[PDB]
């Protein structure tokens, strides 16, 4: 490098090339998956980031780990991407997809260093990758009955499956019965914004509860609202879009008089305005209102006067939710409140919870929708919480949509990488180590879990390989009897899409990572 | 026209899952409360609503 | 915009709104419906309104869209989605498209 | 072992993967957990004198210099400036325990802090923290059952409510407020009895107005079955007092209307100029003869008001108060069973409240005057009045009342108690460790160092009181196995007996099952994190 008068590109430009970069970039890769390592499995731990601001996170989610992880590195920033893009596709999965990936770079890695060509690798990942696959969609369990009973039991086992890594993992019986009673209710879209979940401070966790219609915390209620009546039997629900307060008609109205008799008939004017709406939203024969824009106190006791509970400032998701649980329309004008346009719920009340009033639409039979309040002892005890239950419902949601679901524990990396070697048997022999590299990194799984649950990973390992060798698909990885089992019988559930999602974004990226030859990086501006 | 050809990314299920659309996709959501027509006469308004 | 008021009278009249942003994505839009963008609130003429298959809310992995889908392979604008795993690898994906 | 990674590469060029990683601090495996255990063990070692009736009180200054004397855990650990983040996870329970019970928030730390202590030498031998947990788990739904097995039901009418008093005073016992025991307690047992839906529905705390001024003594605390407004009467020689006054509750100024809509009115010539001048005169004669047709004594505004009506009030006989705040409103309102009216042209003789007696209050060399609003028909809004002789006693004093609330709404919410003193714990310890007799090895160990800190609830009693832990507690253990009584606890008053139903110590069964649920979640949460990653970079 002799220094030219004039260089190229700008100075402080850093370039590397060559087999070295792409091995950092596979031990960057191993990095990056060595920080979410430990959270796989019933016996995974959490992890703990604190931000510049000094608030700390406690997740076991691998997608939330990697995204509080500042990574910079342009190759490491992948195994992140595709953890985000299994939590977008499927919601699970998310550290399987960078154990998966990284292993796969790990095992590719020694051919790497003696110059292999990277397309026959890619080539070799993009066979044993459409294998896998057409694999797992072959001897996916589905069950063509159409049986209630049977697909809920089904969709509480996926639950269960995906709830028995969290902290709630105790109450996981619970929280899966929870769990697909809320899914239920939601008609086809099956949005998640349809689906309330509310944090309050204070209780155990079996104290959490599932609302059967809509509730919410009280919104700064106005004088004279302790005067008004907290619980009705039958009520009608007045949901409106409306300002009930006294004010300007509108922003550039100008009020021009010349007479104090007008100035005293505008002020009377505006008093009959505010009056009159009261007055129309009263003779509908609603007991509770409720209403996006501010309700003044004029208002509030005007409906005390009248034993009608009022709430005002309520956000634009509770209002969406109690209209999809009762039944009525989100009004912006008052002039027709048909019988129609209003709510209908059992029983009304606003009650005590932790510190806090949080008012009760119970009793909602045609509700497509429900609220989920989560009791704990601390803020990222009931985050934590909420990022469980949300891989609950996504795991149940993917059920619903598709039901065919393999056995966990490792079972089906076994079964995957038994047949991978089976196939890499019978072809020339430049694809066959590639192939075998794949399948042997396809044990990744079984041999996490059983590190991360105190185990002894190769007897283990090798006792799976066995008896998949000699017949039994669903053989995984038994965490309380320190042995091996049959994980279909178990109850131990997966979504086979769940999978099949982790198997082409692991092998995607992994590709993508090799394929790449040089990185330049641009002085910063 | 090249520009006739529009492009809609999202994320989650592998290129291979890439399909070609006979119309237009936007990455949003709708103001009203109906989310589904069979038999759309769409009009189209430059002014606001 | 899209006033609470007309929002409202939407609602009750049965009315599907889409509000776009960008006059491009407006004007290919109207380039694959068929109609034409009215300066004015006034009701749209027959040859005016624009027509197609099937319009509604769909999710795509975790992002809320809105697909106007013609069943006739046929039209002016045709639309590619692209699937995948990271950004990087659709925005390689896009360029080989281009 | 910390620091992120340095490697550098194989061959040495530049590897870096995390922004700042060679600022940030990682610490990852048992290590985490020893530390996480250690400084739980000294905020709960910490907390621990302040438990019980000889506990004393931690004296905490905030960033300005201002000293807050206080006894109670969660205000204790929310006072703290603290940087571990185990320490928050401590500050955030107390905080629960405060929010869904009101009492105990001293117990759940040191129930948490000796969890922990015992979880460290069962991680020493080599067991997961995950079987920790689980056995943690499972020994706390062993002492909830039993805690439902020996609880005890107390009436909650208020024919009597001598139990009630009794749950109180246990309450208070420990606070600095404990020389007028009994008389807190009772007040504060008619405060809730006085604001509650009686069909075992909430007791909303809005409806008690808990207020303290300095001056007086401690023992002139008093409940007013009214409202106390820190206001007086508008013009100076109006009476200080009027009785059986017909009150009228105005959220109008006393002033001319204004419209909310920007307006002119446009004077063009003389004659507008006169009939300006009097409408303006004409408005504030109709609303004062408005207000008193009506027959009201007396006339309350929200929004204050001008000359020309504080001495037409004043001349018509009409004692008033202005600028009385919004929740003011709404409990006079609620207290005198009078309603809320917008404007004069609404005010009716039906919408006028009723008090037997208002009057105005001094309070010796100062100047200050307030209101009292009492001696009212069927008043459902209640205010406890606290004097002493620093405001410091008071704050104390209003914090102690408030868990005293706390205490008897728990009641009303579910009448099940059991016994303090430690009894419940050590009946606690006591089934678990008959449970965990029945039990697989492994998870026995875990059972017992439950049982183990589970008794140090009863060894930090005693040791408070001056007595010997480990005797103390052993005998009482052993007076409980031998004969069948769960109510034998720490006499850490001295009375001479260890029966402590005998004693009248009394406390929530909720209270109890809270706490234990709470610590145990918390443990287990704390148990779970193997991985520290702090930004290290010590910012000013
Ligand atoms: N009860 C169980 N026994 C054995 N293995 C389990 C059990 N529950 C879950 N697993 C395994 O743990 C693995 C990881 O699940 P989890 O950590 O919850 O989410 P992620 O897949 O995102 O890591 C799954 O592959 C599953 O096979
Ligand atoms: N008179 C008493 N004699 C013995 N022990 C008592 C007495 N009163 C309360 N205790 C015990 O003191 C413990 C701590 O109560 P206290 O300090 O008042 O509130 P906290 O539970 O918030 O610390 C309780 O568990 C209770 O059993
Ligand atoms: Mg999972
Ligand atoms: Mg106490």
């Amino acid at each position: 490098m002799m220094p030219t008068p004039v260089i190229l590109l700008k100075e402080g430009t850093d370039s590397s090339q060559g087999i070295p970069q792409l091995v950092s970039n596979i031990s960057a890769c191993q990095v990056i998956a060595e920080a979410v390592r430990t959270t796989l499995g019933p016996r995974g731990m959490d992890k703990l980031i604190v931000d510049g601001r000094g608030k700390a996170t406690i997740s076991n989610d691998g997608a939330t780990i990697l995204k509080l992880l500042d990574v910079v590195h342009p190759a490491a920033k992948t195994l992140v991407d595709i953890a985000k893009s299994q939590d977008a596709e499927v919601g699970d999965g998310t550290t399987s997809v960078t154990l998966l990936a990284a292993e796969f770079l790990k095992q590719v890695k020694p051919y790497v260093e003696e110059g292999l060509h990277p397309q026959i690798i890619i080539r070799a990942f993009r066979t044993a990758t459409q294998l896998a696959v057409n694999k797992i969609k072959e001897i996916a369990v589905t069950v063509k009955k159409a049986d209630k009973v049977e697909q809920r039991k089904l969709l509480e086992k996926c639950a269960m499956t995906a709830l028995s890594s969290k902290l709630i993992s105790q109450q996981k019986a619970f929280f899966a019965k929870m769990v697909v009673d809320a899914v239920m209710m939601l008609d086809d879209l099956l949005q998640l914004k349809m689906i309330g979940i509310k944090k309050v401070q204070g209780g155990a966790l079996e104290d959490s509860q599932l609302v059967a219609g809509v509730a919410f915390k009280k919104t700064f209620s106005y004088a004279g609202f302790e005067m008004q009546p907290k619980k009705y039997h039958n009520p009608k629900i007045a949901l409106l879009n409306v300002e009930l307060e006294l004010k300007a008609e509108k922003d550039n109205a100008e009020i021009r008089v010349h007479t104090v008799e007008d100035y005293q008939a505008i002020v009377d004017a505006e008093w009959n305005i505010l009056y009159d709406k009261l007055e129309k939203i009263h003779h509908s024969g609603a007991k509770v209102v409720l209403s996006k824009l501010p309700i003044g106190d004029v208002a509030t006791q005007y409906f005390a006067d009248r034993d009608m509970f009022c709430a005002g400032r309520v956000p634009e998701e509770d209002l969406k939710r109690t209209m999809m649980a009762c039944g009525g329309s989100i009004q912006t004008s008052v002039n027709a409140l048909s019988a129609d346009v209003l709510g209908r719920c059992q029983v009304f009340e606003e009650t005590q919870i932790g510190g806090e009033r949080y008012n009760f639409f119970t009793g909602c039979p045609k509700a497509k929708t429900c609220t989920f309040i989560l009791r704990g002892g601390a803020e990222q005890f009931m985050e934590e919480t909420e990022r469980s239950l949300h891989d609950a419902i996504m795991i149940v949601r993917r059920a619903i949509k598709n039901d065919s679901v393999v056995a966990g524990g490792g079972a089906i990396e076994m079964e995957l990488s038994k047949y991978l070697r089976d196939y890499s048997r019978t072809i020339p022999g430049k694809q066959q180590l590639l192939i075998g590299a794949y399948a042997k990194a396809l044990e990744i799984i079984p041999r996490q879990l059983c590190d991360n649950a105190g185990f002894d990973a190769t007897n283990i390992l090798n006792k799976l390989r066995a008896r998949h060798a000699q017949g039994g698909t669903w053989y995984g990885v038994d965490i309380n009897n320190e042995d091996i089992a049959d994980n279909f019988e178990a109850f131990v559930w997966e979504p086979a899409m769940v999978r099949i999602n982790a198997l082409t974004a692991a092998s995607e990226a992994a590709c993508l990572i090799v394929s790449v030859d040089e990185t330049i990086k641009n002085p910063r501006s | 026209n090249v520009d006739n050809i529009r492009v809609c990314k999202i994320l989650g299920s592998g290129i291979s899952s890439s399909s070609v659309l006979h119309g237009m996709v936007f990455k949003k959501e709708t103001e009203g409360d109906v989310t589904s027509v069979k038999d759309a006469k769409i009009a189209v308004y430059s002014c606001p609503f | 915009k899209v006033a609470d008021m007309a929002l409202h009278y939407a609602n009750k009249y049965n009315i599907m709104l889409v509000r776009l942003n960008s006059k491009w994505d407006l004007r290919r839009l109207c380039k694959t419906v068929g109609a034409t963008a009215l300066p004015r609130l006034t009701p749209p003429v027959l040859e005016e309104m624009g027509h197609c298959d099937s319009v509604y809310l769909s999710e795509v992995g975790d992002t809320q869209v809105v697909v106007f889908k013609h069943e006739k392979e046929d039209g002016a604008i045709s639309t590619i989605v692209l699937r995948g795993s990271t950004d990087n690898l659709m925005d390689d994906i896009e360029r080989a498209v281009d | 072992a910390s620091m992120g990674t340095l490697a550098f590469d194989e061959y040495g060029r530049p590897f870096l993967i995390i922004k700042d990683q060679d600022r940030k601090s990682r610490l990852m495996g048992l290590e985490a957990l020893k530390s996480h255990i250690m400084a739980a063990k000294a905020v709960a070692n910490t907390m621990r004198t302040s438990l019980g009736p000889n506990g004393l009180d931690k004296m905490m200054v905030d960033k300005d210099g201002d000293v807050t004397v206080t006894n109670d855990g969660a205000t204790i650990l929310s006072m703290m400036d603290v940087d571990h983040q185990i320490a928050k996870l401590m500050v955030e329970l107390s905080k629960s325990q405060d929010d869904e019970i009101g009492d105990g928030t001293t117990g759940v730390v040191v129930l948490a802090g000796a969890l922990l202590e015992e979880a460290e030498q069962l991680l020493d031998r080599g067991i997961h923290p995950i079987r920790i947990a689980d056995g943690y788990e499972q020994a706390a739904r062993v002492a909830i059952e039993h805690l439902d097995k020996i609880s005890d039901s107390v009436l909650v009418d208020i024919k009597d409510t001598e139990p009630l008093i009794q749950t109180a005073k246990t309450t208070l016992g420990s606070k600095v407020v404990n020389s007028c025991h009994r008389q807190m307690a009772e007040i504060a047992v008619n405060a809730v009895l006085t604001v509650a839906d009686m069909e075992r529905r909430d007791v909303d705390f809005e409806l008690i107005k808990v207020e303290g001024k300095v001056g007086g003594r401690l023992e002139d605390t008093k409940l007013i079955k009214g409202v106390i407004v820190d206001k007086d009467f508008s013009h100076p020689q109006m009476p200080k007092k009027v009785e059986d006054a017909k009150i009228a509750i105005l959220t109008c100024p006393f002033e001319p209307p204004k419209p909310k809509t920007k307006h002119k009115l446009d004077v063009t010539s003389v004659e507008d100029y006169k009939a300006l001048q009097k409408y303006e005169k004409e408005k504030f004669e109709e609303m004062i003869q408005q207000i008193k047709e009506t027959g009201a004594n007396l006339a309350i505004c929200q929004w204050g008001f001008d000359d020309e009506a504080n001495h037409l009030l004043l001349q018509n006989n009409l004692p008033a108060v202005r600028w009385v705040g919004g929740p003011e409103i709404e409990l006079i309102a609620i207290a005198t069973g009078g309603r809320i009216v917008p404007r004069f042209s609404e005010l009716t003789a039906e919408k006028l409240g009723f008090a037997g007696l208002v009057q105005e209050i001094s309070f010796g060399t100062t100047k200050d005057k307030m209101l009292v609003i009492e001696q009212c028909k069927n008043s459902r809004a209640v205010t406890i009045f606290i004097r002493g002789g620093n405001k410091m006693i008071i704050e104390e004093a209003k914090r102690s009342l408030h868990d005293a609330l706390c205490v008897i709404r728990n009641l009303i919410r579910d009448n099940r108690v059991v016994y303090g003193g430690g009894a419940a714990e050590i009946s606690c310890a006591l089934a678990v460790s008959q449970e965990a007799d029945k039990c697989p090895t492994l998870e026995q160990y875990a059972m017992r160092a439950f049982a183990d800190a589970l008794e140090v609830i009863p060894m930090a009693l005693s040791e408070n009181s001056g007595m010997n832990p480990i005797q103390t507690m052993t005998e009482v253990r052993a007076r409980q196995v031998k004969e069948m009584n769960p109510a034998l606890g720490i006499d850490c008053l001295h009375k001479g007996t260890n029966d402590m139903k005998q004693q009248h110590v009394i406390e929530t069964l909720i209270g109890k099952k809270q706490q234990i649920s709470l610590a145990t979640q918390m443990v287990r949460m704390i148990l779970k994190i193997d991985d520290i990653r702090k930004p290290g970079e010590s910012e000013e």
